[PDB]
């Protein structure tokens, strides 16, 4: 076995000092049913290879084993991208801020076929949100529980190192609780707030992945339409889960 | 294949 | 405005003995071919799902939504209610699926199904899990009604003053479950970072669960597409409220 | 609509 991971002696915030300092960079967009999904597809092919390097800087991350490593991006991608999304929109009813320079329209999704319905989900997102008054380093710490937490009950293998792997991201996912509750108290909230903030922002995470599915699926039927003609990064995520 | 370039490197 | 909906008032004790008192009865199913045993399956869900509508108006501050708001939750998380029971009771079968007493199939009795075994496997990783953490029943409970409150609460199709409204007393509720659930943990004698980390590390198996349903709903989908589950009016109208 | 009976009765 494996002595313990360094990233579970970091207090709350350190946590949260290296997950702000892992952000990717900002990035810029470069509509007809083909043109729009061709914006939104190259921003995604971009920002998974700077997801790629996010992903590396998260405590706990690299100490799993490649394969671990790739079946959690594997797994989570979609729901990485989309939380970002959903934070980048807080400030923009109605809208959703793929980029700086590409802030589409509710309506502007009706110009691609079964659209409508995930701008919406993500708008819902978006909104709750607002609602809440979600910070930056609460958002840091929710991105990278959705990078632990989603591809951690399908690993597929029955293995010691198995165990050991998930007990590991299990125990990154304690610490990052731990740094949730500690921002919040250090913002004056009550135990009982506290307590009723960190449910209130974990169950939005069973929303994330439900977009997230129904992304994929519409990501697929895109690709089975030729609608866009998919980049090797994206395509090769897509195909993990089909 | 990609993912596991981006990896390692 | 209507006046604070009773269902807030509740100790943490008193929302446990309401979630208790509102289980729904235990049922017991009626080799396999892939049509035989998705008969059974179906027929099992079909029937859950008319003692689930009861079940959920039992559940406190549910009877206060209005009806359509009361349909959309159900709709939205049926299959999420009928998959973490069905963990629930599989919890003390390693490698089994304990759909029913009298039921209980083999993790390779998935393979006779095009497709279910990647679902029982999932279903199954569920399962150990919940072992795993010694799940209570009473923690159980709690999370089935954060199911039935939390799925559908963001698809409201409105933007309604009165929706505001709903989703502001859905949230309540869910405030008092939480509520209850640090409240068992405390009480069982956990330190207070214990208590934030096992609400966590139970809401988490929530964002799985949402998975599983999604899946099987694509999957039921597709059995419907093939003719191979039987014509079951109130299954087969929930299964539409997602496609 | 049978969810819809079941609910109001
Ligand atoms: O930063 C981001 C960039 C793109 C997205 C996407 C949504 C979506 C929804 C459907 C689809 O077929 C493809 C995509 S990509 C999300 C976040
Ligand atoms: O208590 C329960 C009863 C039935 C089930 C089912 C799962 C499933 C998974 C896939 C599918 O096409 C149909 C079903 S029914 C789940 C729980």
């Amino acid at each position: 076995s494996k002595k313990n991971s360094l990233a579970l002696s970091l207090t709350a915030d350190q946590m949260v000092s290296a997950l702000l300092d892992a952000e990717p960079p900002i990035l810029y967009s470069e509509f007809s049913e083909a043109s729009m999904m061709g914006l939104l597809t190259n921003l995604a092919d971009r920002e998974l290879v700077h997801m790629i390097n996010w992903a590396k800087r998260v405590p706990g991350f690299v100490d799993l084993t490649l394969h671990d490593q790739v079946h959690l991006l594997e797994c989570a991608w979609l729901e990485i991208l989309m939380i970002g999304l959903v934070w980048r929109s807080m400030e923009h009813p109605g809208k959703l801020l793929f980029a700086p320079n590409l802030l589409l329209d509710r309506n502007q999704g009706k110009c691609v076929e079964g659209m409508v319905e995930i701008f919406d989900m993500l708008l819902a997102t978006s909104s709750r949100f607002r609602m809440m008054n979600l910070q930056g380093e609460e958002f840091v710490c929710l991105k990278s529980i959705i990078l632990l937490n989603s591809g951690v009950y399908t690993f597929l293998s029955s293995t010691l190192k198995s165990l050991e792997e998930k007990d590991h991201i299990h125990r990154v996912l304690d610490k990052i609780t731990d740094t949730l509750i500690h921002l919040m108290a250090k913002a004056g909230l009550t135990l009982q707030q506290q307590h009723q903030r960190l449910a209130q922002l974990l169950l939005i995470l069973s929303h994330i992945r439900h977009m997230s599915n129904k992304g994929m699926e519409h990501l697929y039927s895109m690709k089975c339409k030729n609608v866009v003609p998919l980049y090797d990064l994206l395509l090769e995520m897509l195909d993990a889960h089909r | 294949k990609i993912l596991h370039r981006l990896l390692q490197d």
